[PDB]
């Protein structure tokens, strides 16, 4: 209906409590792995934030996986940046890891991150 | 909080 | 790191690809049973926005089970309409539906929406 | 939409 009135901070505080899950390793059911490095997660936070896991969670045979192994050019530290943002909306885009952030971001299908990293790359030329 | 969306 | 940016839209946008999914019934994982209806959810968004299914999906033994039965007493449409506020922050509340959400928002541990209900009554009166 | 939290 039309006539619904909307909690502003509803959302937020979904995602507040994702990460909180996450933290605790509750209910997690997919382990990705980047090189020597394994991160547990919620499939759906994945396929909502990443264009790529929403291609692989979709996928009638990788839904079912419970590991993803990740193309061995992928930098752990910036998959690990990129999966706090999913659980926070917070980037941690520094100097130093900026390039592997925008490569990840690139890798991973997520259109708003690859924006903002080419926007603070063209600032610093 | 709660609005009109 | 103090130094993070932030996406204002993402934890909205989450929210959204999260009802998507629940619409499209992908990677669901819970059947909710009010008497005699069914609604399927993702246990982590039913976690993160209801102290009931927190409590219910970190037991050791209810965080296994496919099917939840809620107590004869809910009413399915206020159960629904709550179902639609966890997935969107959008609250359908009405003169004839705010009795039912009120009493089902208590049962769920929804403390916003049983706030915004008792106001609601209180300037009808 | 970034903005600085
Ligand atoms: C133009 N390219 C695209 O649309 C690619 C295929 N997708 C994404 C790209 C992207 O940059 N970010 C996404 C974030 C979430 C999602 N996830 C979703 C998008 C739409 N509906 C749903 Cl149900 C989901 C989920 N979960 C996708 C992308
Ligand atoms: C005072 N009573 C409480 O704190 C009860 C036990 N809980 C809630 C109550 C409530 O009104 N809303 C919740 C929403 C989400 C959640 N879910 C969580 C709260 C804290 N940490 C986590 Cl990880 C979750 C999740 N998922 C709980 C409540
Ligand atoms: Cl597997
Ligand atoms: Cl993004
Ligand atoms: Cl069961
Ligand atoms: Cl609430």
């Amino acid at each position: 209906a039309d006539s619904c009135i909307q909690f502003t901070r509803h959302a937020s505080d979904v995602l507040l409590n994702l990460n909180r899950l996450r933290s605790r390793d509750i209910l997690t059911d997919v382990v990705i792995v980047v090189s020597r490095e394994q991160f547990r997660a919620h499939k759906t936070v994945l396929m909502a934030c990443s264009g790529l896991f929403y291609s692989i969670f979709t996928d009638q045979l990788k839904c079912n996986l419970s590991v993803i192994n990740l193309d061995p050019e992928i930098n752990p530290e910036g998959f690990c940046i990129l999966l706090d943002f999913m659980y926070t909306s917070r980037l941690n885009l520094r100097e130093g890891n900026i390039m592997a952030v925008m490569a990840t971001a690139m890798y991973l299908q997520m259109e708003h991150v690859v924006d903002t990293c080419r926007k603070f790359i063209k600032a610093s030329e | 909080a709660w609005v009109i969306p």
